[PDB]
């Protein structure tokens, strides 16, 4: 229960749960072009003089309409990923609210929906300082200074104890199920049919159904939390990791062109901004270029993490010396594209 | 000139069918509602993709309420890049005078301010869809203002009944009616609030001498054919004259320096006729008609010189 | 012409143009009209004077916005070079299956998958993982200037040497890898190329319209319209005829200094250009990108069967007479921060995603599973019955009421018990789809029933209901093992 | 091209503006005439508040210059209030040339008048935003024994109206610091558009212990939704009105009205009723329902009022630029937001009730 | 821009001088055009309506200022569209009111004190520029006479510009004005109900204590056979958004003196501005 | 202000309560605004801090 | 220097806050240079 699970949170009781933490990051790079002899026809027009007036003065504004043709019968240009600069966003917990959401029922007793709220959100990084209107987003209380850059959102989704490890310990979806469109045939409804259909099998580990029960299937505990279908957390301006994981109406939008999604991720557009203080969805205004690993494959990445301090320290080592296991203890060691860089 | 006129770009993208380009082209005098004014925009920032708020398409009553948080401007010539037009709020033109079109079904006179409304008639939920952007334009409805005060006063009423027909209106004996929706209980509730605090800040001290001439105004009704249709028959000062017989204090605390009436008529002026303005959006557009006609015609232009 | 080579056994490109507008501003004062009109002027040397403070205050802006237009296509030569172009760890993969087949079977596209997923993972910051090292980079630069198809046209006039060899590619770098670049891994062979200055022009053959006026209604003044084609099309061959004549006469190339560096078989311009254009200005340079990367960390699971082990017998060994904080299920994990941060992420930071009262919205669930008509299963957990009559006859008007109800299929919840909990989540059991929330057992009840009351259901169909797991011990075995 | 735009000129008394100390480019507050003040006060207060106040803080006024409908300057206007804004170390700056620049003897016992006078108008209830008008930007004057002709741009822009002294003709907005609140940065609107100017007044209702204080609001947001604005800032200043304002009204104690019956009423039958001439007899009038209604002592929505608002011009710019130097006013250093082409236009008051 | 009101023939002598005095005063044309006939202009062409249906009438209507008379021809501007064209229209005080500068100003029927050519056979009746504050006090004291009718010797005396006016100088006005009463106190009667109806507690709280707590309440954002009641919200609205039209009495004009008095007193000539 | 969060780990107030607050142990010893410690010649390398 | 020559080519919050994560690091790294790592050559010459 919401208080019951509140009474040993805090107190130190390990509850029949287990939450696989989501959180996304973004690196500056240093990218390496390449193109060819003419791998682009380049036109250009007529300046055009406008004249406005100001009460500071009159202003010229110039413009030249220019065009762009891509004569490349295949392909003819490409960017390379050489080293990695800073991280803009700190590796860190920021744990996520739903208080900062709105549209979700309340239960029923006065007296202890307001205990919970003045339990959570006080004394949190996070939670609102002032009670949320009835229009707009919540604001995120601004804090004085920060060190690290910018905070990473972490999630908490809800999963059985008595899954493996071994499920993690490779580039993996947090669904559970493998989704994505890529993965599909040339039927109509085969993209429904692989995230949804429990009666087949997952096509990333094919002797099971599924990872998660609780995440994987429709109307889940995984479902009601973060779709864009059903609105909990509209109200909030704080990004959810995982809303690109769970929406099934995005991922069966998307197209199953390999010639085109591979170009596609190569300047897609990212779901964060960086001009942000915690982490922020973006302003329908803004654009990022950021090229999207994560958009093909609907799989998310392992990082070097344990869950003692005793064991993460066999780690640092390399590879083969880090221990994994210990009665009742685990290592999961990356499998990333930051394997070998020292970040 | 830039007191006087003030033009936008609202440019137009490169990819457009001519199915598309051709459906701009009829939408010559419209109503476009701009974020902010700038001199450069787009398609994208017009349309209905741009109004949603977070995740959640609002309905006819809280399209209300994004209306008056944003600029309305008219386009006054499309061009193949670009759509050019003229936000109400700075200056009309040099000369003063932007053609309008009417998407009402109902005629325009002289002399009328002009308010708009979102398109809540049935039969006129005509939306300029663009199929190669996924651009969908929701045009609103340039109407009388005393038409757009009924319109107004039947949204708000009915969300009032839900939180617990209407929807027949009249005008010059030609009958129509309003499209019935369930509503958000988000914008419902912004609407209740400008009501009763414009409400309860029009009652004054000297507004219970006013209270005591409603035996005086219906004992007068039996005599006036004035006062006999001004009342009405389902009005509520008729059931209250028959059942409650009011009367005033005797005296008022500094009763000798102040005027008891008086301060009641100007806030009654200053929050409760001001109450119109508070629900909808500003009527700054009138109609002038120079030499064509008096009455301008459902689907033609008519010329706009502005309104206080 | 497509290729086709012929077997044993039994076009036109269309490209859309796309389209962009640049924008610049110029602004003057209103001072600086009145100088330049002529209003605000006298005979006296100052106000003389104070004209060339306003005329060159255009010079000073004529030039820093028409040069801005030279430096613009270099600007958007960028962001569409960028938009093209696919990155090497998705290329390596596709050139070697374009090349190969092109085959439409679902396997080879189930194979691409394996190989887009590794080769992004291995081969994506090379400099960085691999750096240090010399001939897998100089293999690395190979694979840039092969892994592209070159392209269709032919210009007119090529770049080239003071040799005279023509260039066949561009690489873009960043100032710091242009550095290391020419240290150890390349070789400038060439500082000074030949260069084109000249513009290309057109051939104009477009359809033409006439409109001219006719005063009267006669043979000849009509053919006038007729004469007014050919006279208009006499006039594009005029034109035509000076754009092949002004293109032979132009002076053609001239002398340009620009680094030339050879990668395999052919030379290529190495260029960083964050020196000449975005020195100054306030843009971002474009080759500078972004990552998204979004990451997995498991707080509160537990080991496998034959995963409940420690390395040695003494491996990690608390003080003697003390109890082993490991043997305990873990709550917690520490993983690396962005500064060398031993952090720390455990269970109480999850409070705000529980304790938010949306953990106990079933409603969505409830409704909606509930659209097609689910059959009738056993109701056996699924009823309960008001208590009538003595206590003693109590269970003898169950089991001969319940007879035949306790013999049609299996018991639901008696037969999850005897699931490894790698068998659970199989697609063995038809109750994958009643497994939905940590706290609300789902399972198929009795159509229409009001509860509780009488002693056996109606024979009606069933739905899918929902009741409140209430404590921890009401999880499935599968779920938490014993 | 040359815009269009309108001068006015109006012989002025120097008392409380001074076109010389001021430069050329401060806004300017025209009243009306004072002898209308003392009986707006006697007739527009609130039960129980001293209307002979505003008759008596005005009249030691003018006996304090001397040691008609005028002008009130905006640096003079800032440096009366000067007690009431956030930003002190600058707020005490502009008093500090006030007293130093203006023409006179004993300039900073006006100011500590000029206030009482405003507090005495809060009190006595005649709210100076019915009282303080707008007229227009300095752009030239001529200087004279105790009076000036004083030339302002009435509606126009700025920049267009010629000084005078070929020199340097142009004037631009000068504004102190203390008022210029944005609200552009405050929010968070970064993005480029035309912004408007407001004058806002604010006010505190307590019993002597009350303030005045005078902004110049840059917005992106229309006159007819500035009051979500207005409140957001000024929330606390609308609470301590409605709970404070409302005092030595006498309250019924306790209440006497019961609650309103005609749900009640006109639901039975057998309530007695009354026919069009039945009713105003006394026979008749009898048998019906009393209801005598008490509005005293009510806290009333212009007892309640913290705010008032006015249009003042707009920047049609894409990007407006402000600015934050120091200019020199004689001896002393001001924190000084210069404007940059502003276009006139007044408008109409609002209260913010 | 200017229009033109052709005076037709027949004019007697003392007719031609009665135009002659009308130099800078405020017309209402129907709709602006060239080719216009005085008997448009006329108060033959308002039907005799009432105060109300004077202010009705002079919103549908076009204001319009005379310029120079001719012989033949007036000549006027309208106040809408030639006046942002042109400078400045010089404006005639017909009030008891000095304007001062920097006035916003509105019109107000002729309430207080008629030009009528007697060979033409019409009257004309043209309004009283008076300043826009005293605007919505010189119609709220009418008003506040008339209910009591159905006073208080200060309601008669107004200050402005340290000027006494006597608004009592009262018979045939508070029959004039009776429409305006009528409608004033019913929008006031319709609505101090309908509130009591929704929101019954109102009066019975406690003034201080218990009212100020529930009006807080109203403040905040955060907190979110049968009466025809729901019938009797939409009857009031339309009814009080008329009358919010009709009483605003919005300002055309805002005087701008320049190269003058400070202050334009009765009978002289004012200059006018509307537009920056 | 210990409402809110350390710019150096984000995920605690502090890491000591009796020197970071004000008037703690430590604020009282080394500050010079209290001086404790400026009569004595020997430096304090926390003075800064 | 070198963290700071990268950031004068671009001025938000965060990228303020990572500057800090630059001058921390390269100053506990790359301080004294020919006494670290002045036994090798190529470290040196760039």
């Amino acid at each position: 229960s919401p208080v019951a699970l509140h009474h040993q949170l805090k107190t130190g009781l390990h509850p029949g749960f287990g939450f696989t933490v989501v959180r996304q990051d973004r690196f500056v790079t240093e990218n390496v072009l390449f193109s060819e002899r003419a791998s682009e026809a380049y036109f250009l027009g007529q300046l055009q003089v406008a004249r406005h007036e100001t009460g500071g003065g009159v202003n010229f504004t110039l413009t030249q309409p220019r065009g762009n043709v891509d004569l490349g019968v295949g392909y003819t240009a490409v960017v390379a990923t050489a080293t990695v600069r800073n991280p803009v966003t700190d590796m860190g917990n920021l744990p996520q609210n739903f208080y900062l959401g709105r549209g979700a029922p309340p239960l029923l007793d006065n007296a202890a929906a307001v205990y919970l709220r003045n339990a959570v959100v006080a004394g949190n990084r996070l939670g609102p300082a002032q009670p949320v209107p009835v229009f707009g987003c919540a604001q995120v209380p601004r804090r004085a200074g920060m060190d690290h850059g910018q905070d990473a959102v972490c999630e908490f989704i809800a999963t059985p104890v008595s899954t493996d490890v071994n499920y993690f310990r490779r580039p993996c979806n947090p669904r559970g199920r493998a989704a994505g469109g890529v993965y599909a045939g040339d039927k109509e409804g085969d993209v429904t049919a692989l995230m949804y259909d429990h009666g087949q099998s997952d096509p990333s580990r094919a002797f099971a159904a599924t990872a998660n029960p609780w995440a994987s299937q429709r109307f889940s505990y995984g479902d009601l939390l973060y779709n864009g279908a059903y609105h909990l957390n509209g109200a909030s301006p704080v990004l959810s990791p995982c809303f690109k994981f769970f929406t099934s109406a995005d991922i069966a939008a998307k197209h199953r062109c390999l010639e085109r999604l591979i170009v596609e991720t190569g300047s897609a557009v990212s779901t964060a901004t960086a001009a942000s203080d915690v982490q922020f969805k973006r302003p329908p205004g803004c654009r990022e270029l950021v090229e999207d690993p994560c958009g093909l494959f609907q799989e998310a990445y392992p990082l070097t993490c344990a869950s003692d301090p005793a064991l993460l320290r066999s780690a640092r080592n390399g590879e083969a010396h880090a221990r994994e296991t210990h009665f009742a203890q685990y290592l999961v060691y990356d499998a990333s594209p930051l394997k070998g860089l020292a970040l | 000139m830039l007191a006087d006129g003030f033009e936008t770009d609202i440019a137009i993208p490169s990819g457009i069918s001519r199915p598309d380009a051709a459906a701009l082209q009829r939408c010559e005098g419209r109503v476009v509602f701009l974020p902010t004014i700038r001199r450069q925009l787009t398609l994208a920032d017009v349309a209905h993709e741009s109004f949603v708020s977070g995740g959640v398409s609002p309905d006819t009553l809280g399209l209300l309420l994004a209306y008056r948080r944003r600029f309305p401007a008219v386009i006054t010539r499309v061009l193949p890049t670009r759509i050019v037009a003229c936000p109400l709020d700075v200056g009309l033109t040099h000369a003063g005078t932007v053609n309008l079109r009417n998407t009402s079904p109902v005629d325009l006179c002289n002399g009328d301010p002009i308010s708009l409304v979102p398109p809540v008639f049935e039969g006129q939920a005509t939306d300029v869809r663009l199929d190669s952007l996924d651009l969908t334009l929701r045009f609103p409805v340039p109407l009388p203002s005393p038409l757009a005060r009924e319109i107004v006063a039947r949204l708000v009423a009915r969300g009032i009944r839900d939180l617990n027909d209407l929807n027949v209106l009249y005008y010059n004996g030609s009958r129509l009616s309003l499209l019935a929706d369930v509503q958000q209980l988000g914008p419902v509730n912004a609407e209740l609030r400008s009501l009763v605090l414009n409400m309860v800040y029009s009652i004054t001290e000297g507004t219970t001498i006013i209270l005591t001439l409603i035996p005086r105004l219906f004992a007068l009704s039996a005599q006036d054919g004035y006062v006999n249709a001004l009342l009405q028959m389902q009005s509520v000062t008729r059931e209250a004259a028959q059942l409650i017989h009011p009367e005033a204090p005797a005296l008022m605390q500094d009763g000798e320096r102040r005027l008891p009436l008086y301060e009641a008529l100007v806030a009654w002026l200053t929050h409760a006729g001001q109450l119109g303005d508070t629900l909808a959006l500003a009527p700054v557009v009138r109609v002038c008609t120079f030499d064509g006609a008096a009455v301008v015609r459902s689907g033609d232009m008519a010329p706009v010189i502005r309104y206080p | 012409h497509q290729p086709l080579i012929a077997r044993d056994g039994p076009n036109y490109m269309t490209k859309i143009i796309d389209r962009r507008a640049l924008n610049a501003a110029f602004s003057l004062a209103t001072e600086a009209i009145a100088l330049l009109t002529g209003e605000a002027l006298d005979g006296t040397g100052i106000g003389a004077h104070r004209q060339l403070r306003a005329i060159q205050q255009l010079a000073r802006n004529v030039q820093a916005v028409l040069g801005a237009f030279e430096r613009g296509t270099a600007d958007q030569m960028l962001h569409v070079l960028l938009e093209k172009a696919p990155p090497l760890a998705l290329l390596l993969p596709m050139q070697r299956y374009l090349d190969n087949g092109r085959l439409a079977t679902r396997v080879a596209r189930a194979t691409l998958v394996a190989e887009l997923k590794r080769s992004f993972c291995e081969t994506s910051f090379f400099l960085g993982k691999a750096g240090h090292r010399r001939e897998a980079v100089e293999a690395w630069l190979v694979d840039l200037t092969t892994a592209t198809q070159p392209s269709v046209a032919v210009p007119r006039l090529t770049h080239a040497d003071t040799r005279g060899r023509p260039v066949d590619g561009v690489l873009v770098t960043t100032a710091p890898i242009k550095q290391r670049l020419l240290q150890s891994f390349l070789k400038v062979e060439d500082t000074e190329a030949d260069v084109p200055v000249t513009y290309g022009e057109m051939v104009l053959n477009g359809a033409n319209l006439v409109t001219a006026l006719v005063m009267g209604k006669a043979v000849r003044s009509l053919d006038d319209v007729g004469r007014h084609l050919l006279e208009m099309q006499e006039e594009q061959l005029d034109l035509n005829r000076q754009t092949l004549d002004e293109l032979e006469s132009a002076p053609q190339t001239t002398r340009v200094r620009a680094d030339l560096v050879s990668i395999g078989e052919k030379l290529v311009f190495l260029e960083a250009l964050e020196k000449r254009i975005y020195a100054a200005t306030n843009v971002p340079y474009p080759l500078v990108g972004a990552m998204d990367l979004t990451f997995v960390l498991p707080l509160g699971l537990f080991n496998p069967v034959m995963e409940r082990f420690a390395a040695h017998a003494g491996d990690l060994v608390p003080a003697p007479g003390h109890p082993d904080p490991r043997a305990f299920p873990p709550r917690q994990l520490f993983f690396w921060g962005k500064d060398r941060q031993v952090l720390r992420l455990s269970l109480e930071h999850a409070i705000g995603t529980v304790c938010h009262p949306s953990l106990m919205n079933v409603d969505a669930a409830v409704g909606g599973l509930n659209r097609d008509p689910v059959e009738a299963a056993n109701p056996y957990g699924a009823y309960v019955a008001a208590p009538a009559g003595p206590a003693a006859d109590m269970q003898q008007l169950f089991l001969n009421a319940w007879g035949q109800r306790l013999a049609h299929g299996r018991v639901r919840w008696v037969a999850e018990g005897q699931m490894t909990p790698e068998q659970f989540m199989q697609p063995d059991n038809a109750n994958l789809a009643l497994e939905l929330h940590p706290a609300f057992d789902f399972f198929v009840g009795v159509a229409d029933v009001e509860l509780p009351g009488g002693d056996v259901p109606p024979a009606g169909p069933g739905e899918i209901q929902a009741t409140w797991r209430v404590v921890n011990g009401n999880l499935p075995l599968a779920l938490c093992p014993a | 091209g040359s815009p269009r735009h309108h001068l006015t000129r109006q012989v002025i008394l120097t008392d409380l503006c001074q076109p010389n100390a001021d430069r050329a480019g401060t806004l300017l507050l025209a009243l009306r005439h004072p002898a209308d003040l003392p009986h707006l006060a006697h007739q527009r207060a609130p039960p129980g508040r001293q209307t002979e106040r505003l008759g008596e803080a005005w009249g030691q006024l003018m006996e304090a210059t001397a040691l008609r409908a005028g002008l009130v300057s905006f640096n003079f206007l800032v440096a009366a209030c000067a007690a009431s804004y956030d930003a002190r170390d600058a707020a005490d700056a502009v008093r500090a040339h006030v007293t130093a620049n203006y023409r006179g003897t004993r300039v900073g016992a006006r100011l500590d008048r000029f206030s009482e006078c405003l507090r005495a108008m809060v009190h006595t209830h005649v709210f100076p935003h019915e009282v303080m008008r707008f007229f227009g930007g300095l752009v030239s004057w001529v200087t004279q024994d105790e009076l000036a002709s004083v030339t302002a741009v009435c509606a126009g822009p700025q920049e267009a109206a010629h000084t005078g002294h070929p020199g340097r003709p142009r004037s631009a907005v000068i504004l102190p610091a203390c008022a210029f609140v944005d609200l552009d940065a405050e929010l968070g609107l970064g993005g480029p558009g035309a912004a408007f100017l407001y004058l806002v007044f604010t006010y505190r209702q307590r019993r002597d212990q009350e303030l005045c204080c005078v902004y110049v609001i840059k917005s992106q947001l229309p006159p007819r939704g500035l009051e979500p604005a207005l409140e957001r800032l000024f929330g606390r200043l609308r609470i301590t009105n409605t709970i404070h304002g409302t005092e030595d009204m006498t309250p019924p104690a306790p209440n006497r009205n019961p609650d309103f019956p005609l749900a009640g009423l006109a639901a039975n039958p057998q309530t007695p009723r009354c026919s069009a001439g039945q009713v105003t007899n006394p026979q008749f009038a009898d048998r019906l329902y009393r209801w005598q209604p008490d509005l005293r002592g009510r806290p009333t929505a212009r007892t309640c009022t913290y705010a008032a608002f006015a249009e003042l011009g707009m920047m049609p710019e894409d990007s407006p630029r402000c600015l934050h130097r120091t200019e020199r006013f004689g001896a002393v250093s001001v924190p000084v937001v210069i404007l940059e082409g502003v276009v006139w236009r007044p408008g109409e008051w609002r209260a913010c009730a």
